[PDB]
């Protein structure tokens, strides 16, 4: 349930990105959506869990190359860089 | 069906009663050599009917949500703007 507690809320989430592309279509930081700032520091900051979760204690650009093996990884963070690309239009 | 003021509920919530007793109408069709072996492979699919369901049609709405939002659509109703943006 710490899994299925993850999903609806990234289910969720989703439908809330959903409710802020139809009717909230403002050039504002408006009421719905200052909570999706505090969404993507959320989970973006869960990585920030992993990095400081299971080092070799010298190594900080040698543990990141794993991240950098993953391809899923990187559609995270492409997620995020699009985002960027996203948010400043 | 005898509450007066409610046919329109009675409308609607008794023709589901078609289709699970269509359920059962094939439950005692599990009789022929050709059907019979071989409705037993959709017994090995009834639980994977809510699967590939809970798959594609959720996999739908991937599409359904993305389909309304590049363009301007503008038909709206009370239940009907469902219509024009997910029944669509």
């Amino acid at each position: 349930v710490v899994f299925h507690l993850n999903i609806l809320s990234y289910f969720a989430f989703l439908c809330l990105f959903a409710y802020v592309l139809m009717v909230d279509f403002q050039p504002v930081p408006s009421w719905c959506e200052c909570a999706i700032y505090l969404w993507l520091f959320s989970l973006v900051c869960e990585e920030m869990r992993q990095l400081f979760y299971d080092p070799d204690e010298c190594g900080l650009m040698k543990k990141a190359a794993l991240y950098f093996s993953d391809f899923w990884n990187k559609l995270d963070v492409g997620a995020i860089l699009l985002f960027v690309a996203g948010l400043t239009c | 069906r005898l509450i007066p003021a409610t046919l329109y509920p009675g409308r609607v919530i008794l023709s589901l009663d078609f289709i699970l007793f269509c359920l059962r109408l094939m439950h005692i069709f599990t009789i022929s050599k050709t059907l019979g072996p071989k409705i037993i492979i959709v017994k090995r699919m009834m639980k994977d009917v809510f699967f590939f369901l809970f798959l594609l049609a959720v996999w739908v709405v991937s599409f359904g949500v993305a389909k309304q939002a590049i363009l301007i659509h503008n038909e709206r109703r009370v239940d009907w703007l469902f219509r024009g943006a997910v029944y669509h």
